[PDB]
């Protein structure tokens, strides 16, 4: 009976004088709609509703502990100490053995996404003048690499990211530091090992990876001249990366996709 | 609820936001409207139906929902595209001549410059997509794509634009057939 | 309410208690001044204890200035009644445990009272000048080896006081009889 | 450094040694009078162990010689409350501290 | 041509014409008023934005920052008067402030022009001590603050340390603390440098801000007694009186219940004697009018001293105090169960009628113990020192008011008093 | 070395300067002072008994009052109505106290608790008399000091139905809604995954304190009955519509109150009586019948949405019941 009086009172405050403050008539809106469609809510739940065990309650509760730390992090700006805590809470959760059991909990949680956010706005402020925050980009990357890893699914939904990625997949290369952690490797990680996501993988990106290869073939990297180095008129590392990630889209399963 | 709209499509921006509050009661508008009795009395009741709501600003509620998109194909316009024709059903021309009246008043391109933009990119079958569709077919029982395979996107979106179009100048409309050109 | 004047105000909310507003009041749609109130009124007085407060820009007969060398507060006044004032500096200077001292050095040598005892006080700066006709008397911080105050004065000066005060807060015109005590 | 100024006995007989946990009501406050710290305001006592290195030591050392109800005014030092960096937000650098201690139990 | 060095005053000084052109832009970008049509409201809103667009894609913030530069070189209207003339001279600080006015009107609310000329702050921030431009400076300090997320990034410890020194130097600014609202955080999102610094930095030292604290209600009694000394008629300047307690409480709520006795003063010889005004924390010895012991310390003028006693303790339950009282050469003195205690306010002023009293905050049982039908002694009185009892002028009653004013817990039948008279009557014909 | 160098930050500038606090002072006479609408309820035996002068005072009562330092000077919180200077700052500090401490940080919470008080939030939520946006202010300050990190982690959590397969999970499979009846939303049994809530005590005489990591300690009872009580007494007051409501107008004495009530539901209080007795204060077919302003509306609307969240999950773990 709570659906009654409340578009009872619904329908009398709007009827009875004009309201300003636009906000208070949204909230005022969008409360008569949940009440009227009803089941929008369920079919909007259902697919973020989850049920695992009744014995594995301490893991879960650490894993949503953590999760909720990381996204507390996220709405703030990032320094070292956010840096240090964001690290630990995802070695944390990547850790944590439900993270394994049900890997569908994780895409329903939007942990991908999360990540996603971080990174980028760690990748943000200017493009090839400063990489700073070097380590957290890498645990980014490496975790999102584990996850699309252990799925079929997760693949799939950090190919929508991939378009995005591949615009700053130049960070992180030339230093043998991270030859995991990488935009580049994570994109090449998602679309590893699937012949349908590599036939998805149309052309808004290849010819992406090609003027890549093809600056990078023409330019050497400032750092390389910076750390001492001979000055090469070409660079063998970020060619080098694009061409192991074109040889992940062109080759699946040990048979070339005639298209890519 | 309308003025809120209106307004919300007025406030200067750079991109048309998600607005899931306009996307959820946009089709309940669209959806609340609709042997020679029994043709012209449903008629009526919806000649009924939409002065229910044009006349409270809904006929420039759309207009500005269109201008405020400039050309982005998004489930915001593919809302207010199915509300037009909801309240353009059959040769209304009261609502024509309302909307024809308020493109004159206020002197907008951004109106005529987001149709050119949304209709020059709404689709287009490309036989690559389909091939490549069959190939993973093929190979495996790889999922049905929802939007048309994948080879057609938002056929229904431009269905109704072109339809959101002829009503526009449904009846004999002279004015808006040549303010369209 | 004058000398030994008592009295009581009733403000309604107790309308079996109000006594005439059936005589009048009633018919004429009069309302009492508290009948819609779930709580009594604070029910404000004018106080007696006089504090110190700034001297406001919309004040007759005195008028404070701001000049900048050395920083100097010049005064003034145009009136034709006469009085004493009680000036004081805003902020205090604090005095630590050990440091206790005030010597009062005027235009010559340090010759005054020897008022050095402050365990832990606050020290209000502050001068108490009578109003003549023109009253040109002020203040300068200045500076010869530690923190000094220069009440400067002018013609006819022989009732105006400089020192410092704590919180005290006398409104009359005496030259000693100030309060005291000595514990030991 | 800390001197301590008993306000009400406490029978003299129960000292605090080490090994033990004591339970105290106390209501800090700064030199200057300002108050900064109280354990009454959230109505719950202080728990604390003996010799485990938790409190301060201008505290703990001036605990160690009190009675079973006996309260105290415990006054400390800088360099044996804060130092010269004093607790960032709330005690200044170079700051003395005032503890009204009572001590409710000693386990 | 004129502040770089002495030259020949053949110069254009436009300065009724630059007041003019600043007063003229400064409405060329007024806001528009919140009482307008919603469609034109944003129709002027989008046309400023682009007016701003294009006075700031000309680089003329930085030409007005040169004109500031070259207009702050000066302290003071008397010091800008003797070197560019009388009119330049009394237009300088209208001119600033109306330069001020125009850099915070354009960046108002562009969120491009502040993240373009932000690097400025270095320079803003340590003008900001101009001391005749503070406002207009933390104004536009203010405005830059809060539209771009990036300027927070650059502000670093001496910024907010020069603030917070602004704060301190030019009074309580309702401002400031906005500034400080808008560097903890600035859009939904925190900077915990930033707010760490604040916290740190501002307040733990508690001169500012305004501090707080939660005190008890105390009150205070004391009887119908008025001792004068002058003179001719005099009355003996010798009292004395006991005062026993059946059960205390030492905090009632959340602190100690204020518990104190002494004799407090007045003002010439009339009532309402000088102290903590009413209705405060105030008992007897919190003021110089007023003289107080409560078993540890002694109280004159809200300065407590200890002194030593064989078993000094707080009055506890079943403990009798008596409080001596000569005026002329000694002073009042406290006893504690019969053993004097080690101090006593000597040299005091004895000008008023002094009476006995008592504050309480609550929790307390309290009796004033005398000789006759008021009470009985416990102890012997030392020789000469009379009682109240005794005080009191024959043929007349002794009651007991509170120590002022109508402080009773009572309706709106309260006899609220105005001012009195000094008794009447507080030597034969030659 | 100077006297302006003595009284201010810097101290190392011999330069005697007079910033602008130095400002003259004189002995005015112009003031007020308000008549507390309390006192102390002294009753004195009026026997004269023969054994002494009996003086009884029982029934406690305190007051907050501010401390201006640079005048060494206190003035009771309810004096600041006229003084509209002093009451802006205030107002603007306590508006500076929760932005400092308005996100999840909590290393600066620890030392704002006792920067103000414990208790002292508590009386000045309690008393009637209040300027109204001081009110306000520290209605804001106690929420962010301590309820708002646990709000805002429990509101992430608010759209994720997590629920474990236990035997006391197979049990609401019924959510009663036949015979003639539908039950009450937020009523019943919830076993579904929430963030565990745990706050430190505030100590600074403890050293090396563990980690602080969620939040001041801060007594929940007390506060919920108090919240109770006062939303009763609210309701009461704006059904007869006076001309005093509490802090000046009606949405200073209704939006805090709302807002406090309204983060205690969202954090897990209000057990099913509390709920129960809540809802009969506007079920009865009130509050929502009212003539309430905007910012009061605006409150309820989040209110309902609650009400209706707790319904949906309510649904989604009867299905997964059935389900089972």
């Amino acid at each position: 009976s709570l659906q009654q009086l409340i578009s009872e009172t619904m329908v009398r405050w709007a009827q009875e004088s004009v309201i300003e403050d636009p906000e208070l008539v949204r909230a005022m809106f969008v409360l008569l709609h949940r009440q009227y469609d009803g089941i929008g809510g369920l079919v909007r739940a259902l697919p973020k509703t989850y049920t695992i065990n009744g014995v594995s309650v301490e893991d879960t509760i650490n894993l949503l502990a953590s999760l909720g730390q990381i996204r507390s992090l996220l709405s703030v700006r990032m320094g070292k100490e956010e840096e240090k805590l964001m690290i630990r809470g995802l070695g944390d959760i990547m850790n944590n053995k439900v993270f394994y059991q049900h890997p569908n909990l994780m895409r329903a949680l939007g942990m991908h996404e999360t990540v996603m956010e971080v990174m980028v706005n760690v990748l943000g402020g200017g493009e090839s003048k400063e990489i700073t925050f070097p380590k957290m980009v890498a645990n980014c990357c490496r975790f999102l690499c584990y996850f699309c890893r252990i799925s079929r699914q997760n693949q799939k939904a950090m190919f929508d990211h991939l378009s995005y990625l591949l615009e700053n997949s130049s960070v992180g290369l030339a230093s043998p530091a991270m030859r995991g952690s990488t935009p580049l490797d994570v994109a090449a990680a998602s679309v590893m090992d699937n012949n349908e996501l590599a036939l998805a993988l149309r052309e808004p990106d290849l010819e992406k990876v090609v003027r890549y290869l093809a600056g990078c073939g023409l330019q050497s990297c400032q750092m390389l001249v910076s750390k001492g180095y001979p000055d090469i008129g070409w660079n063998p590392v970020e060619g080098e990366r694009y061409l192991d990630f074109l040889r992940f889209a062109v080759f699946c399963n040990g048979e070339s996709v005639e298209e890519n | 609820l309308i003025l809120l709209f209106s307004r919300t499509a007025l406030t200067e921006k750079c991109k048309l936001e998600e607005d899931f509050l306009y996307m959820a009661y946009a089709d309940i508008m669209a959806k609340s409207c609709h042997s020679f009795e029994e043709k012209e009395m449903e008629k009526q009741k919806l000649l009924y139906q939409q002065a229910r709501l044009h006349d409270r600003g809904a006929a420039e509620m759309v207009l500005q929902t269109i201008s405020a998109s400039k050309g982005e194909t998004g489930p915001m316009v593919a809302a207010t595209l199915k509300l037009g024709i909801a309240i353009l059903n059959g040769g209304n021309s009261t609502v024509q001549q309302k909307m024809l009246d308020y493109l004159k008043e206020k002197k907008d391109v951004g109106f005529f410059q987001s149709l050119a933009g949304l209709m020059q990119s709404c689709s287009v079958l490309d036989l690559n997509a389909f091939e490549r569709q069959n190939k993973a077919e093929g190979l495996g029982m790889v999922t049905e794509e929802g939007s048309g395979e994948k080879v057609l996107q938002d056929d229904e979106f431009t269905c109704d634009l072109f339809r959101f179009l002829q009503l526009l100048c449904e009846g004999h409309n002279s004015d808006f057939q040549n303010y369209l050109r | 309410l004058g000398v030994a004047q008592v009295g009581r105000m009733n403000f309604g909310k107790d309308v079996s208690t109000l006594k005439y507003f059936t005589i009048c009041g009633l018919q004429e749609g009069y309302e009492p001044f508290a009948v819609n109130t779930n709580r009594d009124i604070t029910m404000w007085l004018s106080k007696r204890l006089p504090q110190f407060l700034q001297v406001p820009s919309n004040h007759e007969h005195i008028e404070v200035t701001r000049i900048d060398k050395v920083t100097q507060k010049s005064f003034g006044s145009q009136n034709n009644n006469t009085d004493i004032m009680f000036y004081r500096l805003s902020m205090p200077i604090e005095c630590a445990x050990x440091x206790x001292x005030x010597x009062x050095x005027x235009x010559x040598x340090x010759x005054x009272x020897x008022x050095x005892x402050x365990x832990x006080x606050x020290x209000x700066d502050s001068d108490f000048e009578v109003l003549m006709k023109t009253a040109h008397g002020h203040l300068v911080p200045d500076r010869i080896d530690k923190d000094k105050e220069t009440p400067k004065p002018e013609f006819n000066n022989h009732k105006d006081y400089a020192q410092e005060k704590p919180s005290r807060l006398k409104q009359x015109x005496x030259x000693x009889x100030x309060x005291x005590x000595x514990x030991x | 450094g800390v001197e301590i100024e008993t306000i009400s006995p406490g029978d003299g007989r129960t000292f605090p040694k080490k090994g033990q946990t004591c339970v105290v009501h106390y209501t800090g406050m700064l030199q200057n009078g300002k108050k900064f710290d109280s354990s009454r305001d959230r109505n719950k006592p202080f728990k604390f162990r003996i010799g485990k290195q938790e409190v301060i030591k201008g505290f703990e050392e001036g605990a160690a010689q009190m009675s079973l109800g006996q309260r105290a005014k415990l006054t400390c030092t800088p360099d044996v409350a804060y130092g010269a960096t004093g607790h960032p937000g709330v005690i200044p650098p170079n700051a003395t501290l005032i503890f009204d201690v009572e001590l409710l139990n000693l386990e | 041509a004129l502040s770089k060095k002495v030259k020949l005053p053949t110069i254009d000084l436009p300065i009724e014409s630059v007041s003019l052109s600043l007063q003229d832009l400064i409405g060329y970008f007024h806001p528009p008023d919140e009482h307008l049509e919603h469609e034109d409201k944003q129709n002027r809103l989008r046309a400023l934005k682009n007016r701003q667009n294009l006075f700031q894609e000309e680089g003329m913030i930085n030409l007005v920052l040169e004109c500031i530069d070259r207009l702050h070189v000066y302290s003071s209207a008397a010091h800008f008067a003797d070197v560019a003339g009388r009119e330049a001279g009394e237009s300088w600080k209208s001119i600033l402030n109306s330069l001020y006015e125009l850099l915070a009107a354009l960046i108002r609310g562009n969120r491009k022009n502040c993240a373009q000329f932000s690097g400025s702050l270095d320079w803003l921030i340590s003008r900001l001590e101009r001391l005749e431009a503070s406002s207009g400076i933390l104004e536009v300090l203010h405005c830059v603050l809060v539209e771009s997320p990036e300027a927070l990034n650059i502000i670093k410890e001496g910024h907010i340390k020069s603030i917070i020194s602004l704060l301190d130097k030019h009074g309580r600014n309702h401002k400031v603390l906005d500034v400080l609202c808008s560097l903890c955080v600035c859009h939904g999102v925190a900077v915990r440098s930033n707010q760490h610094l604040i916290c740190d930095n501002l307040l733990p030292g508690r001169d500012l801000l305004l501090q707080t604290r939660l005190v008890n209600h105390v009150s205070s009694m004391r009887p119908n007694i008025f001792l004068g000394v002058s003179e001719g008629s005099a009355q003996y300047k010798k009292w004395y009186y006991e005062l026993m307690v059946d059960h205390t409480e030492p905090f009632v709520t959340a602190e100690a219940t204020h518990l104190r006795v002494g004799w407090a003063s007045t003002e010439g010889y009339s009532p309402y004697p000088g102290g903590g005004e009413e209705w405060g924390g105030n008992g007897v010895g919190d003021d110089l009018f007023s003289y107080g012991f409560d078993g540890l310390h002694l109280w004159s003028g809200c300065i407590a001293r200890t002194v030593s006693s064989p078993n000094q303790h707080l009055l506890r339950t079943d403990d009798v105090i008596s409080c001596c009282l000569d005026l002329s050469a000694p002073s009042i003195s406290f006893r504690i169960n019969g053993q004097p205690v080690q101090g006593m306010f000597e040299n005091f002023n004895i000008d008023g009628l002094f009476f006995p009293v008592v504050s309480f905050s609550a929790g307390i049982k309290v009796r004033f113990l005398l000789g006759g039908r008021h009470g009985e002694f416990k102890f012997l009185p030392p020789p000469g020192y009379a009682a109240c009892y005794e005080a009191v002028l024959p043929k007349e009653k002794l009651k007991v008011e509170h120590s002022r004013e109508y402080k009773q817990e009572r309706t709106y039948t309260r006899d609220l008093l105005g001012p009195t008279v000094s008794l009447t009557q507080a030597v034969p014909v030659d | 070395p100077l006297s302006a160098g003595l009284f201010k930050s810097e101290h190392k500038n011999p330069v005697p300067q007079c910033p602008p606090r130095l400002h003259v002072q004189f002995l005015s006479h112009v003031l007020w002072s308000r008549m507390p609408n309390q006192f102390l309820k002294v009753d004195v035996s009026r026997i004269s008994e023969r054994q002494g002068w009996l003086v009884q005072c029982l029934d406690p009562l305190q007051f907050m009052s501010l401390h201006i330092p640079e005048e060494n000077r206190s003035v009771d919180i309810l004096e600041l109505t006229e003084q509209e200077e002093l009451l802006q700052f205030h107002y603007h500090t306590l508006r500076l106290y929760s932005a400092v401490c308005a996100l999840g940080n909590h290393r600066v919470a620890h030392a704002l608790c006792s920067h103000v008080d414990e208790p002292q939030l508590l009386y000045a939520i309690e008393n009637k008399y209040m300027p109204g946006l001081l009110r306000a202010g520290y209605y804001d300050l106690l929420i962010d000091i301590h309820l708002s990190s646990y709000a805002t982690a429990r509101l992430m959590m608010n759209n994720e139905f997590i629920v474990p397969m236990t035997e006391e999970t197979k049990s609401i499979t019924l959510f009663p809604d036949e015979n003639k009846k539908h039950g009450l939303p937020g009523i019943g049994l919830s076993t579904s995954l929430r963030p565990r809530m745990r706050f430190s005590s505030p100590s600074f005489v403890s050293i090396s304190n563990d980690c602080y990591q969620y939040s001041p300690e801060f007594p929940l009872d007390i506060l919920k009955a108090k919240t109770i009580q006062m939303l009763t007494e609210a309701v009461k007051e704006g059904s007869l519509h006076a001309r005093d409501p509490v802090g000046g107008t009606t949405e200073f004495l209704f939006v805090p109150l709302i807002k406090l009530f309204y983060t205690l539901l969202i954090m897990g209080i209000f057990h099913n009586e509390d709920l129960k007795h809540i809802l009969q204060l506007i079920e009865p077919s009130g509050l929502l019948q009212m003539k309430l302003p905007e910012p009061v509306k605006l409150q309820m609307c989040l209110l309902l949405q609650y009400l209706c969240d707790c319904q949906v999950r309510h649904r989604i773990e009867a299905i997964v019941a059935f389900s089972d």
